[PDB]
DNA sequence: TTTATGGTACCGTACAATAT
DNA sequence: GAATATTGTACGGTACCATAAA
């Protein structure tokens, strides 16, 4: 039947599957591999389990192209990059002319002939360009000046806020309020260049529609990081060693991402200039209005610097990365669009509200501790107070440089005016003290820097600047750890003092306090760092026994975790771009749609992405690639829940489950026997079920006794090497049940059989061949054959450097495989005439937004796609088959909003009722491959 | 018990209640029974109204003011009641009295009285029609209104009136659960803006005999929880009883459809309300200060004098006293005292009053200018130049808020 | 009407008074009887009572203000009776009703009833003690109080009116003068936001028992209404409420002790208010800016409508915040002629208009109007604010 | 005229908090 | 020997500017 076994009895694909991926007939494995594969199970007792069989699924895949998987792909990636290679090449192979003699002032687009001549034209007609925009951070998110570069001629155009005047401009962008840079339907589609070419994309007019792009953006950025990009510790070397442990010889091969360094590396010269006024950053509308041309020269400087670089970094990349799959996905990751309606204003509202609010109440509760606490100074009562004995107490003096009778309506008058008259000289006396006010002198030191400024505009009654962070706070509430005071120390950090001169993280004898020992307060990463606030999440269950107290202990702790969030990241939440369609630019489908409304704000938002801004050619976006899905405890954490597809449409998407344990598992497979389930860790990989539950994760978590994300940092920090301390430290962390000793032998039993001495371990196979492709002399992907930075090959780094060289393979593995997923989506979508576009993707998280009627047919899509970058990775591995419980989905989701589960309403302290009581937002479905092959029939066409 | 002891002979003390110790139990304090507030207390009361005010009708665009009587003249009743003493005296004079003719005149009492008013919500749904055609028909909006309403307290009989603040809220049917939810969160906003520990203040979730959806708001006494706050979703049931017959006159339009809309109730007791702060304000370093928020402090700024010259110390005191009350602030006149006390004694009688800051001048004042300025949560004096000194203290208020 | 009938028309019109024309008789309103009063005149009573406030209370060192209960228990009253309706569901749920039962509870209910307060003396005349602790024995002093006072109404029906009560304690001798300087001070305020001061007149009068007194009328189109009256009603109320010792009861003035003189000032708020709609009354009502309900109306001409919206609702703010009455008139949807509206504001007593069209975006210039000048003025935006909160300390100093 | 001194803008460092 | 990346806030040091002092 379609059912079959590999001779280590594990379930493969179906027969027709496999007949239409991987063909028919193949060199059949050795029997000295098969036996060596039976050798290794037995040795650590893992063989013979029996295993239920997965349902053997059966459908009609479309036809593929070419003779392989390797040349389906190829070809796909070369008839979507074809276009847009061509316009590289256009435009890194011609003429320059040089900079017109002076620009012009005038509204819209300006075309520079070749004599500087400039002629009105309404949009650019040109395939390739290098773009970057200016944008005045005083005035709003509005583009400012933007200058293009072009094989004809330049380009000039001026925002209509710069050249008019007006008393008050929109504060809610529009389409009208952009850059026109696409050519309404010889040559199709455009290809746009620039560094950091995300920020010039989201100030476009035509991107933020919802029927489509069209147009494909190249950054500097990316390729630079891809050639000879840094880590970060090796960035910040890079940094030290410019401005003033061996093999240095990676310095003269690489830059930090700035245009100038780039340029530097790349192309060389005078250094660029920088215009040190920084107008467009610390400036005003009329000091751009007066120094236009040196603005408009600077643009024009940075956009010939970006030209010269990209055409001096395209060969490099195309050499180092020679499959069209890496360029065809990097250029499909570039046009991440992200729904928003008018629940994205009232989201900030209510988040910025709950905000204020609960700073607000702590803030009280400090304020009363310090108001009280000033009442100390009289009697020098404040040295007996153990928690308020070192603080500034000293005063600054003031510098100085009958009977009755009812009055008459005249007498009364008089007294009123003499009485007033005398309180005026007073006042006429203030010709003398000095001209700057002094601070509130004769108050104690420590309570003088607690209050704002008079003449500060946001002066507030009392110690308004007080928080829980700042050093003062634990001594006013007079925190005990164990009943003992808390004491600061600049070169240990927080910790206690034990009255008697206990076992504990120390004594210290380096703080010299009369009478008392110091001590550490123990901290999550160890001993040797040191603890810079006990208002921290580590210590919240250290108060629930009572070893913390205070002297409201509890809520200061907690409500500091409902607002950690949004205290870091409201300043660029609140500061993102949206761009609100008008009722003309909105599809006609959305408009005749019931659930469309008029009183609505429909919008969306491009995020600012870098596609390779990572060693590992990973994207980056400061914002939402690290925004919390949602928490029961978190101000704001509902950020994702707001990307709200518009009427008529939903969102598609699904995660790879096991991502990188099935890359080391299929990489230690290939190098060990050529056959899936050879090595152990491999054997245990493919059995885990994520519907059962008795997954690697999951089984790490319960022989632990931890949640599961804590078992995935648990497992990932052992694949890329954690000494058993960290383990100890980290279970001890994540579970509060659990002495120093126990915690101590789990790790050592969990770890004993993993690794080994590599030969004889669980996961030597994995380990040697990521060391074994790491130390070659120019590492390449197993999948994709992509090099590694310059700046990390073993000539110009040797033996240092190991574990992240080590990490990139797999990381760099999955990337590959996020590319393969694009395209492969992108070749479905377009072969069959799915009505959908690329939403966003996080990593191993892929996103579609799909339109009501093909949401089916997208899910089938995607579970097609995983099924061919899975079969295409054991191809490209070496192994001719793909087990069936790694080869679909889990679940594919879909919903109307971004959140991990289709189920969680999202509770939060600013959103209590939760999505579907506020915005009427019902819960999703998750679909398995089964579901949807009953409701799609197995087939992606619209007739059927 | 004993800080409630305490907190109480304060308020009697300093001019914040009023009677005998006999009479100022928790139960005529919570009941309405009290003999009444000493001027303190209704210059807080004032300030806790405005304040209702400023943040429930001046803020809201579509919030309006309703005047309601406190009688509503009965012309029949189903089921305190105000009868004539000179029908009962003729009806006395008959020694008759039969058994038919007494109960007859019961009923006929029962049936023609005026009642006292229990609530705001019957004359604000008495306005409907009226303030209906005032936001010309555009859904929703509201009426505010806040005065006294009489409550039967039992124990021969006793009668209980309390100060309560009352929004009766006309919206759509498919949005009411929504502006109930966002009444609550501004309702419990506001109480915890002005205390010390918000914490103290709490909401819950009620229903109804029928069912309808409720919240309440509490304050947390030292002895429990006494509840300050309620809101109701009443629906339009009392809305149709009290207009019966065409349903045309009592549409509202909301975006471009007409439909009856639900009532939603918010009551809330200053009086109670009062006590709790009065709670909060009071909670080595023994001091019996009530720390009242600036906002809500009856009177802010104390003036005392020194020694020197008496006329012209007077003088500037009385000028600063004109400045300060035509800046609207609220000042004590203490040097008007003839008496002498030590600074020490006018510090804690002006601590035990919530006066937010305390002002004396001398004769240094009259050399250069300098007056000395003592706060009330710092206790630290600072010298500050007197032209200033108003500048400072409506800045001052005007943050804190 | 004539004239009162427009009046009355233009006030339940324009949401200052309520209820049907049948119901708004000048007996009704006179005896307070009134279905009720709209939310402007709502706020025009809030400002006069405020404006009392100011002028009686706030500016005087020795009046403090004094709480009494609407109703008054107690038992023994010599010479409307409250009756709790729960008693008498539970008496009329024992079906026996015999004689001597029902005798019994009559005479139970007769003696405990709590009458209405008919004025706020009797309250004030109660904190006599504490109140005098407070000034430290330091005569004169007074208490002030604002409230409703319940009257019955012949024609049965219930009248009550809104009070404004001040009790003045004075030594004997300077109570005539006291009397006089209060009577001055009552007349110049009640004067000072007329149009037609000539209007408010004052007289003199004795009581049965001789007491000197004055009294405060405003000429009606129909005749004269009294609004307040001041008697001196030396100590008698003062020592029959409290009988025995005379020691608690001394007030010290200069360095002798003596038992005050009770000097009551009462004016009734709702028919000040009403003397006041008739003075202010092209249909203007030309209410003085101390006392007007709104003050500044929004309006919008033509342009862009989401920014026009968002300047109006920046500007409402500030006003808002700045203790400015606005009005908001650009929440409207449907679109009327600018004589329309200007007479409707006239109507409502509006101080200025203000419209903001696309000049306002393009510059920042908004069209002012003045109720009393009817002419335009362009203003920049920056300063209305300061412009109207001078104009109203200007009009109130002045 | 010449010479201390506080206020303020900028920057480096340590610690903590987010996502995969 | 966990690895990538992003960001904020508190604290201390440095140096310029305006002031007041001799
Ligand atoms: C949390 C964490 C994650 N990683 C990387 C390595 C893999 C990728 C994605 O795997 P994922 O986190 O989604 O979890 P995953 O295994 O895919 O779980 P699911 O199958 O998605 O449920 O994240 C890491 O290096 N260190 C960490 O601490
Ligand atoms: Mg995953």
């Amino acid at each position: 039947g379609q059912l079959r076994h590999n001779p280590l009895d594990i379930q493969m694909l179906s027969r027709g599957l496999h007949e239409q991926i991987f063909g028919q007939g193949g060199e059949m494995p050795g029997e000295a591999a098969v036996r060596r594969s039976v050798e290794h199970l037995q040795k650590h007792g893992l063989w013979g389990q029996p295993a239920v069989p997965l349902p053997d699924v059966e459908l009609r895949l479309p036809p593929l192209y070419g003779d392989n998987l390797d040349q389906h792909f190829r070809l796909l990636a070369q008839k979507q990059s074809l276009p847009y290679l061509e316009a590289a090449n256009l435009l890194l192979q011609a003429q320059l002319p040089p900079k017109p003699p002076a620009w012009a002032w005038a509204e819209g687009w300006t075309r520079y002939g070749p004599e500087g001549e400039a002629v009105p034209v309404a949009i650019p007609e040109e395939r390739a360009l290098v773009f970057a925009v200016a944008v005045c951070l005083a005035e709003g998110t509005c583009p400012t000046l933007a200058v293009a570069i072009s094989p004809s001629a330049w380009y000039s155009w001026c925002s209509q806020r710069l050249v008019e005047e007006r008393y008050s401009w929109t504060s809610q962008l529009s389409p009208a309020d952009l850059i026109p840079l696409e050519v309404p339907t010889d040559w199709q589609e455009q290809l746009v260049v620039g560094h950091n070419v995300s920020f010039d994309r989201a100030h476009i007019r035509e991107q933020y529609l919802i029927q489509g792009s069209r147009m494909r953006f190249l950054d500097t950025m990316s390729m630079h990081m891809a050639i000879s990009g840094l880590s970060s510790f090796q960035r910040s070397l890079w940094i030290a060693a410019k401005q003033g442990i061996s093999s240095w010889d990676w310095l003269d091969i690489s830059s930090v991402n700035s245009l100038a360094e780039v340029h530097r590396l790349y192309v060389g010269g005078p250094p660029l200039e920088k215009e040190p006024r920084e107008l467009f950053v610390k400036g005003t509308m009329k000091d751009i209005r007066e120094n236009f041309q040196d603005l408009m020269q600077y643009c024009a400087q940075d956009v010939w610097a970006t030209h010269e670089v990209f055409q001096q970094q395209l060969p490099l990349f195309l050499e180092r990365c020679p499959h069209p799959v890496t360029l065809a996905g990097m250029l499909e990751m570039g046009v991440s669009y992200l729904p928003v309606n008018q629940n994205w204003e009232r989201y900030l509202a209510e988040a910025q509200g709950t905000y204020e609010e609960l700073q607000r109440e702590m803030k009280k509760s400090l304020m009363d501790l310090a108001n009280d606490a000033c009442q100390l100074l009289s009697g020098e009562r404040y040295k007996e107070d153990p928690w308020l004995w070192d603080l500034e107490w000293d005063l600054q003096e003031f510098k100085q440089k009958e009977d009755l009778g009812p009055c008459s309506e005249e007498e009364e008058f008089q007294q009123d005016v003499m009485a007033r008259a005398c309180l005026q000289k007073l006042k006429g006396t203030t010709e003398l003290l000095p001209k700057r006010p002094q601070h509130l002198p004769g108050h104690p030191g420590w309570y003088r820097k607690l209050c704002p400024r008079l003449d500060d505009p946001a002066w507030t009654p009392g110690p308004s600047l007080l928080s829980l962070q700042m050093r003062v706070t634990p001594k006013l509430m007079a925190l005990t750890w164990d009943g003992f005071p808390l004491h600061y120390s600049e070169r240990h950090g927080w910790g206690y003092l034990v009255p008697g001169r206990h076992h504990g993280n120390g004594p210290y004898n380096d703080v010299d306090i009369p009478g008392c020992w110091f001590f550490k307060l123990p901290h999550k990463d160890g001993n040797s760092c040191n603890v810079g606030s006990p208002f921290a999440k580590d210590f919240l269950p250290k108060m629930e026994d009572g070893t913390l107290q205070a002297g409201s202990g509890p809520r200061a702790l907690e409500i500091n975790k409902m607002i950690s969030f949004w205290r870091n990241a409201h300043k660029r939440i609140s500061s993102q771009m949206v761009v609100w369609l008008p009722r003309s630019a909105l599809p006609r489908a959305v408009i005749r749609h019931p659930d469309y409304d008029e009183e609505g704000l429909y919008g969306a938002i491009l995020p600012q992405v870098v596609t390779a801004g990572t060693i590992t050619r990973r994207a980056v976006e400061p914002t939402w690639l690290t925004a919390s899905n949602a928490r029961p405890d978190r101000v704001g954490s509902e950020l994702k829940a707001m990307v709200q597809a518009p009427p008529g449409y939903t969102l598609v998407g699904a995660d790879v489950d096991s991502q990188e344990l099935w890359i080391a598992a299929v990489l230690g497979d290939a190098h060990f026997a050529g056959m899936h389930g050879c090595t152990a860790f491999g054997w245990m990989t493919l059995q885990g079920r994520k519907s059962r539950g008795t997954d690697l994760h999951s089984k790490t978590a319960t022989t632990v006794g931890i949640s599961r994300e804590h078992a995935k940092i648990f497992n990932y920090g052992r694949i890329y090497g954690a000494g058993q301390p960290f383990a100890e430290r980290l279970l001890m962390q994540f579970n509060h049940r659990l002495t120093q000793q126990e915690a101590a032998e789990k790790a050592q039993q969990m770890y004993a059989a993993t690794k080994g001495l590599w030969k004889g371990g669980t996961e030597s196979e994995m380990f040697n061949k990521l060391e074994s492709i790491a130390t070659s002399d120019i590492p390449r992907t197993p999948v994709l054959g992509c090099c590694i930075s310059r700046a990390l090959e073993p000539s110009a780094v040797q033996e240092e450097f190991m574990t992240s060289r080590v990490n990139w393979v797999v990381q760099s593995s999955a990337v590959d495989y996020l590319h393969l997923m694009l395209v492969a989506m992108k070749w479905l979508f377009e072969e069959f005439a799915i009505d959908g576009r690329f939403c966003i993707s996080i990593h191993d998280e892929v996103r579609y937004l799909v339109r009501e009627e093909d949401r089916y047919r997208a899910a089938l899509a995607l579970q097609i796609t995983n099924l061919l970058t899975r079969c295409m990775f054991a191809y490209k591995l070496g192994l001719n088959d793909l087990p069936q419980s790694v080869a679909f989905f889990s679940a594919v989701d879909i919903d109307r909003c971004l959140r991990k589960e289709v189920t969680m309403d999202c509770k939060t302290p600013s959103n209590p009722t939760g999505m579907e009581r506020r915005y009427g937002i019902p819960q999703g479905e998750a679909l398995d491959i089964y579901q949807i092959i009953e409701l799609t029939k197995g087939s992606l066409e619209k007739r059927s | 018990g004993e800080g409630s002891e305490a907190l109480l002979e304060i308020c009697q003390r300093r001019h914040f209640l009023s009677g005998s110790k006999q009479q100022l139990s928790r139960d005529s304090l919570l009941s309405g029974c009290h003999p009444g507030f000493g001027p303190l207390g209704v210059e807080l009361r004032k300030n806790l109204a405005a304040e209702w005010w400023t943040s429930v009708v001046v803020f809201r665009e579509q919030v309006f003011p309703v005047d309601a009587l406190h009688h509503k003249p009965g012309p029949l009743l189903p089921g305190f009641r105000l009868v004539s003493a000179e029908t009962l005296r003729e009806i006395l004079q008959d020694k008759e009295l039969s058994k038919e003719q007494l109960v007859a005149f019961l009923e006929n009492v029962l049936k023609t009285s005026g009642k006292l008013r229990e609530n705001l919500l019957h004359g604000a749904l008495e306005h409907y029609v009226n303030c209906l055609d005032l936001v010309n028909k555009r859904l929703p909006y509201g009426l505010a209104q806040i005065g006294v309403c009489f409550h039967p307290v039992f124990d021969v009989k006793s009668i209980g009136e309390k100060t309560e603040a009352s929004l009766v809220w006309f919206t759509p049917p498919r949005t009411s659960n929504q502006w109930l939810d966002f009444w609550l969160r501004h309702r419990l906003q506001w109480w915890r803006k002005f205390a010390m520990s918000p914490s103290n203040f709490s909401s819950s979730d009620c229903q109804d005999e029928e069912g309808r959806k409720g919240n309440k708001l509490y304050y947390n006494f030292p002895w429990g929880k006494e509840l300050i706050e309620t809101l109701w979703n009443l629906g339009d049931h009392e809305l149709l009883h009290m207009y019966p017959g065409n349903v045309s006159k009592l549409h509202g339009r909301d975006g471009r459809k007409n439909v009856v809309p639900c009532v939603l109730s918010v009551n809330g007791d200053l009086d109670r309300g009062m006590l709790a702060y009065l709670y909060d304000s009071f909670q080595n370093l023994h001091r019996k200060v009530l720390k009242l928020h600036p906002c809500l402090a009856p009177i802010k700024v104390a003036l005392d004098v020194g020694r020197g010259p008496t006329l012209e110390l007077r003088q500037v005191c009385q000028g600063l006293f004109n400045e300060l009350l035509e800046n609207g602030i609220s000042v004590w006149p203490g040097y008007l005292e003839t008496m002498q006390s030590s600074l020490e004694q006018l510090y804690s009688k002006y601590d035990e009053m919530s006066i937010l800051f305390t002002v004396l001048v001398t004769e240094t004042t009259l050399e250069n200018g300098l007056i000395h300025l003592r706060s009330r949560d710092t206790t630290m004096k600072e010298m500050m130049h007197i032209s200033k000194l108003k500048d400072f203290l409506i800045k001052y208020i005007s943050s804190a808020k």
